């Protein structure tokens, strides 16, 4: 709740001694966030539903880089049967830049 | 990088000099802006120092600017026992945040007390008294210290200096002594830890503690306990 | 729990060699200033040790020192040594005291306290001539 | 030899630049004061200012395992006066040469049984119009069948030749020529992609740098920034498809009179192995001085 | 055997009295300023508390064994400080201007990075010292000042010539300083004789003896050598927290904004297990590395006014015990 309470609750008690202890500082509330690198052309994914679909050792390859990618226009329309995601959450995948 | 509504009040010259959570398409984290002379190369756009984080950013206009951290205020803390009496320190730093924007829990004030500067840095809490003390308990750094009103006041003192008495010399034959008149027999008292009180164990009372299984499990480890 | 008894071993023999090395400091202590009188300035007892007293703890050993503590310090004249013009190859220098000029010329006293008293054989001896020293003719000491 | 406290033709970070600090990574390197895989290009047979039948040595037939790309060093003999290779006795001064490579995964006998057969989609890249075009294609190649040609009778190996009184001189660039003897000895089928680069000239030397992992081929340069100074910026990334694990050196011809037959570079590849070296980044950045540690 | 020559050859060296003091926050340096952080701090944080208070009292110990030893080489009446004090002997460089000449070459000389305790945080908007706050520590500030050393140098300095006379500290003796030289060289052995036609060859290569050490400065000091390699240790200290950040501790990242919003919660939950884990023990370390340096620093300051309080204000008799050669 306050100073007093981080205190004694490190002393596990209501007596404590006198003394200078480094109470657990602050952090000033930062300005703001600033979003700013180069993009030009969004991300295509048109191969992907292109052509006649391959096979699963003949699994046809995408390099995406200097785009702008939306799952709105992309997992919305498609029909998933089934999601996973190994060793990462689902729900960023459409929100952090790689 | 998803799609944005791209907000204009969102550039780097917007908040120069100022603390931010800076988010360059990846290069996540929270520093400080400043202005400096480009130094490395152009192309790579990122300067990282010793330790895997960024100290310069060649900007896409091409004005280099350096980000260090967004350093915050060192916070300490003094409370007395027996006298209902504390107060908070902030160190080499100016008085110069106010109550408004903190972090972590709800910080505790009391009655304005308020921010004094001091060398090292700005106190809440204390009222200025030019005192000396040369045996302050509980000193507040470099040399300083406050001392409690016997709804009490810790009041400010500098960590005064035993002056020595002073004697002179004299360049003649003659010499300049100094001599005691006085005396007493004072007690110098302290104290050693000699033998401290030894103390053995079991291996299966304290580690099976009676347990079967755990004996025939304890086996395998065997001789750790010898 | 094995660990924790690997972490207990490791601070028991840091315990142990300095407990260890609290016995040669024990022994020190025992030995030197409280069986006798310290040389040293301020081993065990602050200022001129006098005495010092030693009695067992359950886990350690206690120690009181009881010394000369001065106090009330004056300002007064001291000189460098007594000899004489017609003779500057004699010489006297205290047996670690010092002279004053009192009042009722440079007399003995000793080198811890205010005490003044008539210049003897008992408590000085013969030194070398010095330009640094002093003369006196009007009463030349025993 | 390369030294390394001279820092000759070492990989930079990709995206990690200090300053005037040493600090260890590790990544492909060679080892110090190597000797290399030293070849050599030369002009062909001419008697006045016609030019006869091409000069290449066995070199189309030496292969290598690709391992981890190679370095290749690039007019350290230019500014230089050098005796003429197909003439000895003749001397000229050096000019600068660049190399064509071509890059797959098979090995197999040729028509007439010389190993060095590669199949399905291979990687050719090649320096046409006197070294400003640096043009690369990852296609299907095509043995042409009649003589002396690769799939063909009379064979012996392949070269790629170059007519520079009327090739490279000022403007033209014979709509890249040697690309067309490429094609004299070669067929395109089957292609995806391709890609094209302008490099100027100079006399300074080069440094280049090859290699591939599973995002791409990644093609390393100086000329790009550091045309005055030297280090490995990343001016190609080829999008592949598989690793690559064979290459070879095409074999170049020039088609040059006997009177005016002038030396050309003598470059030198060094390959590169999984190695940590500590680097010193001055206060400019520019990398000068790094050293190994095994 | 008898020597028929003689010089005056100084021996050099240095004690490590008084370590850094410092302090590092709970949540500011194991957490960072995170929502799940603390929330999942709840689950431990046992630790935390416990070795905050142990530092404090290693600290506050350290505290106490600082304030003991200035009380006791605290000479109770001293000596004014003039410039042109100690006769012909050029002895303005350990003269204070206060600042000792000596001491100001050498803190020139010695690599001192002052952790800002004036400036520090100030210092760090307007442009490694800085450094002290990254994750987050502090270095506390001395219990002295200067111009308190300052003082304490005068009080021994006095002590020079009050001192070396008669065993017996309750009179000052503060002779000047020519002849207190030339009372401790009679003492030590050498006839007066000598004592009284040769001052002056004496006096100058003496004069010359000091001032050989103050260009002789470099590497080949060995007390230089252990004040850089205390720096070094205090270097080495510091980056003890610094660079165990940098460190995943077997985590897929070593950013904790990075696992709390690119992970899911209970995956992201574990990284955090593992990475606290890791922290804390790096924390056992700390607390382990400062203790042996606070028991070396407890018996080096033993050591060291045991040297000041026998054989420098006086004339210790043991032989080379802190000077080889006739000290
Ligand atoms: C064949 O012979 C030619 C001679 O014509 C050589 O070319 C010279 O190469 C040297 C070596 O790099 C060059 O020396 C460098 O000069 C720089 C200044 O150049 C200025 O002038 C040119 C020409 O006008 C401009 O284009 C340029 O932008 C500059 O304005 C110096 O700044 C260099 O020093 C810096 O770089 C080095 C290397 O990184 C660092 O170590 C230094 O500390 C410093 O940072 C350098 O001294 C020279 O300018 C070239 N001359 C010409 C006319 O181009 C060929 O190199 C040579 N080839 C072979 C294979 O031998
Ligand atoms: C006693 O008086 C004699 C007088 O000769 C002093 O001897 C000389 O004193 C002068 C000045 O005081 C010096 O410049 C000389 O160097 C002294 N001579 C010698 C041989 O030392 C003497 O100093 C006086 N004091 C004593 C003997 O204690
Ligand atoms: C780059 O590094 C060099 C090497 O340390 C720095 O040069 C040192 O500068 C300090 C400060 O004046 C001197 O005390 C050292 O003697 C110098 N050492 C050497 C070897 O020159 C230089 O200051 C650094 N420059 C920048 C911009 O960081
Ligand atoms: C005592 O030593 C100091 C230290 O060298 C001397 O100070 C030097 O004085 C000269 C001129 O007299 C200057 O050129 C030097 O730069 C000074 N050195 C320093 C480090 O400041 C001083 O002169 C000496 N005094 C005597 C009486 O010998
Ligand atoms: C940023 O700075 C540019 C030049 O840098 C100048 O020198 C360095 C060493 C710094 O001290 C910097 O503050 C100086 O200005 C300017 O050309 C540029 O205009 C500056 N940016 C803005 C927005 O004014
Ligand atoms: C506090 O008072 C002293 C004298 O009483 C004065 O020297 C000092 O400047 C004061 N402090 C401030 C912050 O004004
Ligand atoms: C010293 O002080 C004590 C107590 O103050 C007093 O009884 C004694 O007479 C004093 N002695 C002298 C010599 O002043
Ligand atoms: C090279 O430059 C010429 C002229 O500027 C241009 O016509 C050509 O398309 C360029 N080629 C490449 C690959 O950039
Ligand atoms: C001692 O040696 C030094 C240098 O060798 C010389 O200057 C001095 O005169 C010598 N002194 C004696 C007493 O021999």
């Amino acid at each position: 709740f306050n100073d007093l309470s981080q205190l004694h609750c490190s002393y596990e008690s209501f007596d404590v001694e006198s003394g200078v202890y480094s109470v657990s500082s602050f952090e000033a509330k930062p300005s703001g966030s600033v979003v700013e690198q180069a993009e030009g052309v969004e991300c295509d994914f048109s191969p992907l539903l292109s052509g006649t679909p391959p096979q699963v050792y003949n699994f046809k390859r995408l390099v995406f880089t200097n785009c702008n990618y939306n799952l709105t226009k992309l997992l919305s329309l498609f029909s998933v049967n089934d999601f996973t995601c190994s060793q990462i959450s689902p729900a960023a995948i459409a929100s952090n830049c790689y | 990088c998803p799609k944005l509504e791209f907000a204009n009040d969102t550039k780097i010259a917007s908040q120069l000099g100022n603390c931010v959570e800076y988010s360059l398409y990846g290069v996540s984290g929270r520093g400080v802006f400043q202005n400096c002379t480009a130094v490395g190369v152009r192309q790579q756009r990122f300067v990282y120092d010793a330790y895997q984080n960024l100290v310069g950013y060649y900007s896409d206009d091409g004005n280099y600017y350096c980000l260090r951290a967004c350093v915050s205020v060192p916070v300490s803390v003094i409370y007395d026992k027996e006298t209902k009496t504390h107060a908070t320190l902030f160190g080499s730093v100016a008085c110069e945040h106010i109550s408004s924007t903190m972090s972590q829990y709800s910080r505790s004030t009391r009655s304005m007390y308020g921010p004094l500067q001091t060398p090292v840095g700005c106190v809440l809490g204390l009222v200025n008294s030019s005192l000396f003390v040369e045996d302050c308990k509980l000193p507040l750094g470099q040399s300083l210290c406050a001392l409690p009103d016997t709804p009490g006041e810790m009041r400010l003192a500098s960590i005064a200096f035993n002056h020595p008495i002073q004697v002179d010399q004299l360049n003649s034959s003659y010499f300049k002594l100094s001599i005691p008149t006085n005396f007493s027999f004072g007690v110098t008292q302290e104290y050693i830890q000699t033998t401290i009180q030894k103390v053995t164990v079991d291996c299966k009372q304290y580690v099976c503690n009676g347990f079967q299984k755990c004996e025939q499990l304890l086996r395998e480890y065997g001789q750790f306990c010898s | 729990r094995l660990t924790t008894l690997n972490a207990f071993v490791a601070q028991q023999l840091v315990r142990s060699e300095s407990a260890a090395l609290s016995a040669q400091l024990a022994k020190d202590k025992v030995n030197e200033c409280v069986k006798a009188q310290s040389k040293r300035s301020g081993f065990c007892g602050q200022g001129t040790h006098i005495v010092s007293f030693v009695v067992n703890a359950p886990n350690g050993l206690y120690f009181m020192h009881v010394g000369y503590y001065p106090s009330n310090h004056i300002e007064v004249v001291s000189a460098y040594g007594l000899c004489d013009a017609a003779n500057p190859t004699n010489c006297i220098a205290p047996v670690n005291g010092y002279f004053i000029k009192t009042n009722n010329e440079w007399s003995y006293t000793g080198s811890s306290f205010y005490a003044p008293e008539p210049i003897t054989s008992l408590n000085t001896k013969y030194v070398a001539p010095q330009v640094t020293y002093q003369n006196i003719s009007t009463n030349l000491p025993p | 030899p390369i030294d390394v406290s001279k820092a000759d033709g070492i990989i930079y970070p990709q995206g990690r630049t200090y300053s005037n600090i040493t600090i260890t990574y590790q990544g492909l390197f060679p080892y110090q004061g190597d000797h290399g895989d030293m070849y050599v290009y030369s002009a062909g047979h001419a008697t006045g200012t016609t030019p006869q039948k091409l000069f290449v040595a066995n070199y189309s037939q030496d292969v290598k395992q690709f391992a981890n790309g190679f370095v290749v060093r690039i007019g350290a003999a230019a500014n230089s006066t050098g005796t003429v290779i197909i003439s000895p006795s003749t001397s000229a001064t050096i000019r600068k040469i660049y190399p064509a490579f071509m890059l797959g995964s098979s090995v197999g006998n040729f028509s007439d049984g010389k190993m060095g057969r590669f199949f399905n989609h291979t990687l050719v890249l090649l320096p046409d119009g006197c070294g400003t075009l640096l043009r690369a294609f990852y296609c299907i190649l095509e043995p042409r069948s009649g003589n002396h040609c690769p799939a063909g009778n009379s064979y012996t190996s392949f070269a790629t030749y170059h007519t520079p009184a009327t090739d490279c001189s000022d403007g033209n660039y014979n709509r890249n020529a040697s690309l067309n003897s490429f094609k004299e000895y070669f067929n395109l089928r089957n292609c995806t992609f391709m890609y094209t680069y302008n490099i100027t000239e100079d006399e300074i030397l080069e440094w280049f740098g090859i290699t591939q992992t599973a995002q791409g081929v990644h093609l390393f340069s100086s000329r790009y920034v550091d045309l005055y100074g030297g280090n490995m910026f990343q001016f190609a990334t080829l999008p592949v498809y598989d690793t690559i694990k064979y290459y070879s050196i095409i074999p170049h011809s020039i088609r040059s009179i006997q009177s005016d037959r002038k030396a050309w570079a003598a470059f030198y590849v060094y390959k590169l192995q999984p190695l940590t070296f500590l680097l010193d980044f001055s206060v400019d950045g520019y990398i000068r001085r790094a050293i190994d540690c095994g | 055997s008898i020597p028929t020559n003689f010089s005056f050859g100084v021996t050099q060296e240095y004690i490590q009295t008084t370590i850094q003091k410092v302090t590092v926050d709970c949540k500011q340096y194991v957490c960072n300023g995170f929502q799940k952080c603390e929330q999942l701090l709840r689950e431990y944080g046992q630790f935390c508390s416990k070795i905050n208070q142990a530092l404090h009292g290693a600290n506050l110990r350290q505290d106490d064994s600082v304030r003991n030893l200035f009380a006791s080489v605290k000479s109770s009446q001293s000596s004014p400080i003039i410039p042109g004090f100690g006769g012909d002997f050029n002895l303005t460089l350990l003269e204070p201007v206060a600042r000792s000449a000596i001491e100001d070459l050498l803190f020139d000389k010695v690599t001192i990075a002052d952790p800002g305790y004036m400036q520090g945080y100030d210092d760090c908007m307007q442009q490694l010292i800085c450094a002290q706050y990254v994750a987050g520590y502090k270095v506390l500030p001395p219990l002295m000042d200067v111009n308190m050393e300052a003082a304490y140098t005068s009080s021994l300095l006095g002590s020079i010539a009050g001192v070396g006379w008669t065993a017996g500290l309750s009179s000052f003796a503060a002779i000047p300083f020519a002849q207190s030289i030339f009372y401790r060289l009679n003492g030590v052995g050498i006839t007066q004789q000598v004592l009284s036609e040769n001052q002056k060859l004496i006096a100058n290569k003496f004069n010359q003896a000091l001032g050989a050490m103050q260009t002789g400065f470099t590497t080949t000091n060995e007390a230089f050598q252990k004040v850089q390699d205390a720096v070094n240790n205090n270097a080495q200290a510091l980056s003890k927290l610094a660079s165990e950040l940098s460190n995943t501790f077997g985590a897929i990242s070593a950013s904790i904004g990075d696992i709390i919003q690119r992970l899911d919660p209970p995956e992201q939950d574990a990284q955090i297990d593992r990475l606290i884990n890791g922290r804390l023990t790096t924390l056992n370390a700390f607390v382990a590395q400062q203790l042996v340096r606070s028991e070396s620093a407890a018996l080096s300051a033993q050591l060291a006014k045991d040297k000041v309080n026998e054989c420098v204000k006086a004339q210790s008799k043991r032989s080379g015990f802190c000077g080889q050669g006739t000290h």
